[PDB]
Order: C-alpha cells, then sequence, then structure tokens
RNA sequence: GGAACUUUACCAGAUCCGGACAGGAUGAGAUUGACAGAUUGAGUGUUCUUUCUCGAUUCCCUGAAUGGUGGUGCAUGGCCGCUUAUGGUCGGUGGAGUGAUUUGUUUGGUUGAUUCCGUCAACGGACGAGAUCCAAGCUGCCCAGUAGAAUUCAGAAUUGCCCAUAGGAUAGCGCAUUCGGUCGAAUUCUUCUCUGCGGGAUUCCUUUGUAAUUGCACAAGGUGAAAUUUUGGGCAACAGCAGGUCUGUGAUGCUCCUCAAUGUUCUGGGCGACACGCGCACUACAAUGUCAGUGAGAACAAGAAAAACGAUCGAACCUACUUGAUCAAAAGAGUGGGGAAACCCCGGAAUCACAUAGACCCACUUGGGACCGAGGAUUGCAAUUAUUGGUCGCGCAACGAGGAAUGUCUCGUAGGCGCAGCUCAUCAAACUGUGCCGAUUACGUCCCU
C-alpha cells in the first residue's frame, strides 16, 4: 500500500534533511531503514518510492538509478521546502552543506 | 561463517562493477574517467579520475560529499569508514571516456557529425596519440541509418596487445530521432613510467641497439 | 494484445465509499445533568 | 482483505520468479555461479569491470 | 607461536610483490621464516553463448577469473607481526592474519 | 527455452493504482482499514447489510503523467550471426587515361598466408597475416604443519613339511617380507605434487636429396620432452546483409492501451494437448553378449545468508562416520568436519580385468525394456495430466543391422566410457568442460560441392 502514514513522512523528510541523500532498493516487497540519528525508524520501500515521487515532480529532489537502486539528492529548493516544511531553525544544513 | 576466497574475490568485483556504473552515470557531464579504491583496515579511500575536477567536488565539496552519501547508504559503510578522492587526468586527450564524453555533449548541442568528429580526432593526435578512430551510427540524415567512421594514425585491431594499447569507449546519444551509438578509440603512446601507456613496446616490433 | 470489447455477464460492482456519520462521536458520551447545574458525561 | 493477497505468491520467494538480475531487475538466463545472480547478456557487458577475462 | 600471513589477489604482479616485501621486511627482524609456499591457482570459469537473442551459430565466450594464494609463516609476537605488515600494501590485495596453534 | 504455482508474454475470471503533479468541487471529518452475516472459486470489507476504526497521507473530474515480455529489428543504439577461414584492404605523392578508373597490389618460384625472394612507373606508408595472449607436453630457481618421501627406534602380523575338485603359463634364488588405526615416536630430505617469473625449437645440424643455377625455400634423416604456424584455442582487417534481437536492461524514436487496463497482483487452466510429417538425441537388435560375483583403478570441478530472524556467533550448503538393523530397497535419524590443496579424499567412476575351473547356448531367448498394474517413500505452499527415486508384477511392444538419401572426422584423433559443472526446492536422453580405453584409413586430388 501507498497511503503514507504522516508520521512515517515526517521520519523520512527528517532523514532527508539530516543526510541530504536517501539510497534506496527498487523492490515493492521490501523495507528501507534510516537511523534518524539515535534509534532506527523503517519504511516500506514502496511507500518511500511514493514519496520521493512527488518531490521529484514538484522539482524539489534530484534523481538517479543504477543497479536496482534510486539515489535522491535534495537540491536547493528541496532543501528550502524541507526547513519549511519541519519547521527548522534558519541557517540549518544538511550533513553535506554543513563545514 | 567466512566467505570463501572464490566468494570473496566475487563480491569484490561486483561492488567494483556497481560504483562503476553508479560513478559513470552520475559524473556523465564532467570527464570521468575511472574510479579506484583501496580497502585498509581503517577506510576504503575511494579514488575518482576525471577532467573537470571543480565540478566533481561542488561548492565547499557539496557534490563529493553528497556521493559518499550515496554509497554510504547503498553498501551500508560504517561512520568514518568510507572516504572519497578526486584526481585530475594527466592528459585528458589519451583518455577515451573523457573524449568520448565529450563527443555526446557536442551531438547533443546540435553539431554537425564530421564537424564533431574531427574535432575529438584532431584534439587526440595533439595530444601525443599515435591514433585515434570515431564511429558515429544512427538516423543522421533521414529514416535510413547510417555508420560514419573517422581515423587517424596508428590502430592495431587483432592480438591480445590491442587491449593494453588502445583505449576504447561507447557511449548512447538520445536526439529527437532516436538513438545514437559513439565510439572513441585511442591508441596510446609508450610511457616508460607505464602511467598513460603500457611501458613496454609494440609485440612486434624489434629494436637493434646502436653499438657504442 | 488489443481490446477485444469484453462483454459483462454480471452488473459492474460499485466502488466503497465511506458513509460519512454526522458527528459521530456526539452520541458516544452521554450527558447527564447534575444537581449543581452542570452536567456529566460517561462512555457509551 | 485486498492488502493479505496482493502479491502472496511472490511472498513465498521459491523458483524463478524470487530470482532476478541485479542489474537489469530481469529474471531469464540468471548466473547463479558463485552467487553472481547476473544476468548471461548483463554479464558479457560487466565481465571485465568484474574481473573475468576472455583468454582461450 | 607460529602467526600464518595469507595473501589473496587476482592480480599475480600484486601479490608477488606484496609477498616480496612481506619477506623482506620478515628478514630484517631476523625472525624464523617458513618460505612463502604458493597455493595452487584456482580458476573461476563462466562459459556465455555469444549472441543476445539466440540467433545464428552457437558461438560461447569463456570467461576466466584466476585467484592467487600465498601463505607465509611467522615465529613472532603478534606486536612484531604486527608492524610488519605495516606498509601501504598494493591494491586489489588481501592481507589475513592468523594465529597458528 | 530441462515452464507443476511463480516465471508467463496465452485463455477464463477477480482485485490493486504502482493516474506523480497542476488547476477546480467537497472537506476536522477529505479518507484508510475492517469483525459478523452473503456476495464469491475465495475462514477474498471485492461489494453489500451493519458498525467501529484510521485521519488531511487520500479520495471526486479536467488536463497530464506513468507502467507495458503492446506494435514496428523495414525508424534505431548495443551486441551477435553470416558473407569469409580463407588472405584479403586502403591512403598520400608520382606515372597512365577526356573520363569512370588504373598503376602501386602485376608476373615467375616459394609459403596456410598480398608469406617471402626476384622483378618492376612507381615510391613511401597504414591494417589484416605473422607477432602478441591463454592452456598442454621438457626443464631452472622458489616451496611446504592445506604436498610428499626415505631411513632409524620401539609395537604388532606371516614364517617352510605342506602341490586345489583337473591346477597349466608367468620376475627373483652382509641383512626375508608386511601393517595409511600402530590415528607409536624421532630424524633427515625434495624424486614425485603445488607455482610467480625464467630456460627450451630455429629449418638449428647433415645430404654427392629436390631446387637454386642468385635467392626464397622444400623433402628425408639427425639432435631432442617436443621437428615444423610444436599442439589446441583466443584475438582477428576493409566493405557489406533491409540476417537476428524493440522477449536482457532505468538502451531508445514514433505509435498503441492506460482504472471492469495490453499496467499490476491473485485463483484456475494452458505453454506438455494427437490420424500425421520433419530435424537433433537416447536405448537396442545380443555370445567381441547378457546376468551373478571379484579385482585394480581417473580428471575437471562444486559447496552455508540480509541493516532479516534467534542468543560477536548459529541455522541454511556439501559431505564422512554411525545409527536404523533382534532382518528388503528407498528412507528416516544422531554425531563430527569443511569457507574448500585442510572435510569429502589415500577422490575405490565406468569402459576394462579375472585359470570366477559360475549360470545361460542362437532363441525375439536370461537379447530389448517400450507400455501398463499395485504398495510405499521423498521434494514442494500445491504432484491429478503419473515431479522424482525404490519394490514386485507387465515384457506374448517394435526391433534379428535398417531403401532412396545423408552428417562428422586425420592422433591420444574417431568411436566407446563414465564424471563434474551448468539450468536446479524437486527433475538431464541437453549443453559446457573433464579424464579413461583407444583404432582403421590417407600423408593425396580438383571428379562432385
Ligand atoms: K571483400
Ligand atoms: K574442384
Ligand atoms: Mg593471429
Ligand atoms: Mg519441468
Ligand atoms: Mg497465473
Ligand atoms: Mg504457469
Ligand atoms: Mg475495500
Ligand atoms: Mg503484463
Ligand atoms: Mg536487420
Ligand atoms: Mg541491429
Ligand atoms: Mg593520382
Ligand atoms: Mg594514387
Ligand atoms: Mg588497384
Ligand atoms: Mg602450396
Ligand atoms: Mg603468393
Ligand atoms: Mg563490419
Ligand atoms: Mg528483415
Ligand atoms: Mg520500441
Ligand atoms: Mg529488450
Ligand atoms: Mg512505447
Ligand atoms: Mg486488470
Ligand atoms: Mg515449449
Ligand atoms: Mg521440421
Ligand atoms: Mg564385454
Ligand atoms: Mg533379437
Ligand atoms: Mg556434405
Ligand atoms: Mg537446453
Ligand atoms: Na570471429
Ligand atoms: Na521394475
Ligand atoms: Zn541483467
Amino acid at each position: 500500500s501507498t497511503y503514507v502514514p504522516k508520521p512515517s513522512r515526517d521520519n523520512v523528510y527528517r532523514f532527508f534533511f539530516t543526510e541530504g541523500v536517501i539510497a534506496c532498493k527498487k523492490d515493492r516487497m521490501g523495507t528501507w531503514t534510516g537511523t534518524l540519528g539515535g534509534n532506527t525508524f523503517t519504511v516500506p520501500c514502496i511507500q518511500v518510492m511514493q514519496l520521493m515521487r512527488s518531490l521529484k515532480s514538484r522539482n524539489l529532489i534530484k534523481e538517479q538509478y543504477a543497479w536496482r537502486h534510486y539515489y535522491w539528492t535534495l537540491n536547493d529548493e528541496g532543501i528550502a521546502y524541507m526547513r519549511s516544511y519541519l519547521h527548522l531553525a534558519p541557517s540549518a544544513m544538511p550533513n553535506t552543506q554543513k563545514p | 561463517g567466512p566467505l570463501s576466497k572464490k566468494r570473496m574475490i566475487i563480491r569484490d568485483g561486483v561492488f567494483y562493477a556497481e560504483l562503476f556504473e553508479f560513478l559513470k552515470r552520475e559524473l556523465a557531464e564532467e570527464g570521468f574517467s575511472g574510479v579506484s579504491y583501496h580497502v585498509t583496515t581503517l577506510r576504503t579511500e575511494i579514488v575518482i579520475k576525471a577532467t573537470k575536477t571543480r565540478e566533481v567536488l561542488g561548492v565547499n565539496g557539496r557534490r563529493i560529499r553528497e556521493l559518499t552519501a550515496c554509497i554510504q547508504q547503498r553498501f551500508n559503510y560504517k561512520e568514518g569508514k568510507l572516504q572519497l578522492y578526486v584526481e585530475r587526468v594527466e592528459v585528458r586527450g589519451l583518455s577515451a571516456m573523457a573524449q568520448v564524453e565529450s563527443l555526446r555533449f557536442k551531438l547533443l548541442s546540435n553539431l554537425q557529425v564530421r564537424r564533431a568528429a574531427m574535432g575529438i580526432i584532431r584534439y587526440v593526435m595533439e595530444s601525443g596519440a599515435k591514433g585515434c578512430e570515431v564511429t558515429v551510427g544512427g538516423k543522421i540524415k533521414g529514416q535510413r541509418a547510417k555508420s560514419m567512421t573517422f581515423r587517424d594514425g596508428y590502430m592495431i585491431k587483432s592480438g591480445t596487445a590491442h587491449k593494453s594499447f588502445v583505449d576504447s569507449a561507447c557511449r548512447h546519444c538520445y536526439m529527437r530521432a532516436g538513438c545514437i551509438g559513439v565510439k572513441v578509440k585511442i591508441m596510446l603512446p609508450g610511457d616508460s613510467t607505464g602511467r598513460n601507456g603500457p611501458s613496454e613496446p609494440l609485440p612486434d616490433v624489434i629494436t637493434v641497439i646502436e653499438p657504442k | 494484445k488489443k481490446k477485444k470489447k469484453r462483454i459483462f455477464t454480471k452488473p459492474k460492482k460499485p466502488t466503497h465509499r465511506h458513509k460519512l456519520e454526522k458527528m459521530r462521536a456526539l452520541k458516544y458520551f452521554k450527558v447527564t445533568e447534575n444537581d449543581d447545574g452542570s452536567y456529566k458525561v460517561e462512555r457509551t | 482483505g485486498h492488502l493479505d493477497q496482493w502479491r502472496s505468491r511472490q511472498k513465498i520467494g521459491m523458483g524463478k520468479g524470487a530470482r532476478c538480475c541485479v542489474i537489469c531487475s530481469n529474471q531469464k538466463a540468471l548466473i547463479r555461479k558463485y552467487e553472481l545472480n547476473v544476468c548471461r547478456q548483463c554479464f558479457r557487458e560487466n565481465a571485465e569491470h568484474i574481473g573475468f577475462t576472455k583468454l582461450r | 607461536q607460529t602467526v600464518r600471513l595469507t595473501i589473496t589477489s587476482r592480480n599475480a604482479k600484486a601479490v608477488e610483490s606484496v609477498t616480496s616485501q612481506l619477506l623482506t621486511r620478515a628478514r630484517d627482524e631476523k625472525v624464523t621464516i617458513h618460505g612463502p609456499v604458493r597455493l595452487p591457482t584456482r580458476t573461476l570459469k563462466i562459459t556465455t553463448r555469444k549472441t543476445p537473442c539466440g540467433n545464428g551459430t552457437n558461438t560461447w565466450d569463456t570467461f576466466e577469473l584466476k585467484i592467487y594464494k600465498r601463505i607465509i609463516d611467522l615465529h613472532a609476537p603478534t606486536e612484531q607481526v604486527k608492524k610488519i605488515t605495516s606498509f601501504t600494501m598494493e591494491s586489489g590485495v588481501d592481507v589475513s592474519i592468523t594465529i597458528l596453534d
């Protein structure tokens, strides 16, 4: 099912902002695991792909595919969107952007 | 428990093939020319060879850090166990990958096949290559597809020594009419150090030393 | 592979529509008027 | 419901329907030797990178 | 105690360079050396049809992968052995350390 | 491409949205999911009755998008096959033609070779051929507690008069042999095994040979592990074919379908269906045999797992031994080992051998084992259209050497013989390799193609 729960969406978005990229295998029957700092949270792979499709169609991320694996990277528009969606403090950066 | 030697060697080779494909697609715009890695007990030290080094790095290494994150999550590398380096190609005219990518960009910018191909050949021979061959195929003129080949200099084709003296690369160009294939073959000169050449001379060349 | 103009025998099954119960939670609690003047509530 | 019925057979994970190429995701002519799990067509284009060399 | 070093690689030149480097460094320590044994070379063989569509003469491509293995036995403490194998190894060479009994 | 489901593209039906996003209409109740009852092939909320649950993720319709083993290989990329196993191919400058074009690249001898020598309006070049590369034979250094050997101690075994039921032929005539469980120690060593770089062969040596009458070479023999591309492979030019593949890919243009779908799942069926024709195999028609015994004996190779699941390992994989066994096979169990020169393994393969004093005796017969019956076990979620082994029946199935035609092949080859890998949960009459036993014929020709 592609009915993504809101808490699952926020956890994926929070992981996406912290580490600027998300890598997920292309399999409908699968699970994606993200560290999100402390603890570990798992989201179905089909639901992760559904969330990234919306961002891709909104020109908020860059998508790369190779060997059954997705590679999504937030661009400047996505980083600004992620900051506003999560209400992150201004001048908060992903680990890639961070010094 | 521990993987056998045959399984470990296969696992390393499959990892390199996937890493090669990922970097080939991600750094197509830059002059990606190859990748090497050296796994130690502490880190992995992946090294990326490119001509347009500054763009693969990005602003304060933003793009290279994004590449590190992609490789880290894909292969489940722990924190601090993976490091990425980028080094410029010493001679970009002797790299078939750099030239076939340059040819691909020129063709995609609506440039004449004859002008684009001879530009690659002229540049490659100006870099010291003994020979260069460029092939372009597909629907160039109309509905019917032709293959055009432009060559200059030396080129060996048979035997196995041509796999160390000739650098070859092929790419797909997606134009409006369909797909176009471009190939670049470069005959490398013999560098004594063996850096950008196979060091040893041609297998069928005999040189008589001048008496002192 | 082409459309063969399938002729169905059974009627077309409709799609499920979630029936809306206007203020459903209003009837999950009963308001009992207290002697003081307020009301009391309990789960039903 | 339908969620339990969805992809039930594929969840068993038995037969050629459960295996696929690690590159092309295709389920035809899979090379399972040494746990390569690569299609025979994809193997030819990636043999040199994996380490296999064509001699004799 | 006896420490065994196992050297395995796909490249014959790299596996010989690392093995000789370990032998030279161990000789400088004046430790007892059990000469580098050349284990049998194992070849991985994959034979596939050349065509991607099954048309024409059934021609085949034989792909081979060779694995080279060497072992050296050291009569030295693990501290001495550790600093013997502490140089810049060639890429593609795997050195494993085990303690015999 | 050895399809039970899956795969799967086909057929009969049922779900799912995996129609992003944008613009509008609903909306804190947008919506999601459901027990029971019946709908149904479904102890499938698919839908309904009836209720709760979830909650701004979604539903509604408009454009759009997406996926497709949908079309078109006569729109294409890439790859492969074939023209084409042979010796072929093209510039520059110069010569010759009004020009296409030609010369070079021709002719004689030689070579598998446009390989060489000579000649020569050509001269200089570039590819292919050759070389290179990988295996196989001889050999050097290196090397072993994942390979072996020889000696020395102790420990056990045979031990001399022996003549088979009829008992031949076949080495022996300072110290007699034997025991990988005797899992006994010790010492020494690299003949055998392992291999990263080397060595070694080249027409090198010899003919009152051939030829030369320069040369390039050739034929016999010698040397030698190997005597002519050493052997076997890999690679392999330039021009092409409307050859094959859109059923390998997130390789692709255009085009088609797109919410009761040609997308995608799930259930069942089919891809296996038989008056018949054809290609390629397997098994045979028996005595140079079939059975029942016994002996000695290869090589290439394969082997177990997650960011899961359990308490850094342990369980998947392959095996030995034991047990079942106080009574068939196939099984089923227990224990141990192996990441693979370490366990399997001293790899007891099958052709083969046996003076086995074994059975059969020329017959569709103890040849052949198609077809079918009954019990039982095993793989799997599922075995009916027998999945596959094993047991006993069936053998009274054709077949007694195959018309016209026709394939492949020159030495460790053909043919015969098994083994491993590959497909693989289960299933090789297939393929890819491997070793074993090992010939007849030719050493030519251009008659056929
Ligand atoms: K031709
Ligand atoms: K003829
Ligand atoms: Mg050749
Ligand atoms: Mg089958
Ligand atoms: Mg089905
Ligand atoms: Mg089926
Ligand atoms: Mg429903
Ligand atoms: Mg389909
Ligand atoms: Mg064609
Ligand atoms: Mg084509
Ligand atoms: Mg001229
Ligand atoms: Mg001319
Ligand atoms: Mg000519
Ligand atoms: Mg001749
Ligand atoms: Mg000639
Ligand atoms: Mg061609
Ligand atoms: Mg055609
Ligand atoms: Mg198409
Ligand atoms: Mg395809
Ligand atoms: Mg299409
Ligand atoms: Mg449908
Ligand atoms: Mg079929
Ligand atoms: Mg036919
Ligand atoms: Mg016999
Ligand atoms: Mg008979
Ligand atoms: Mg013929
Ligand atoms: Mg087959
Ligand atoms: Na060929
Ligand atoms: Na029987
Ligand atoms: Zn593939």
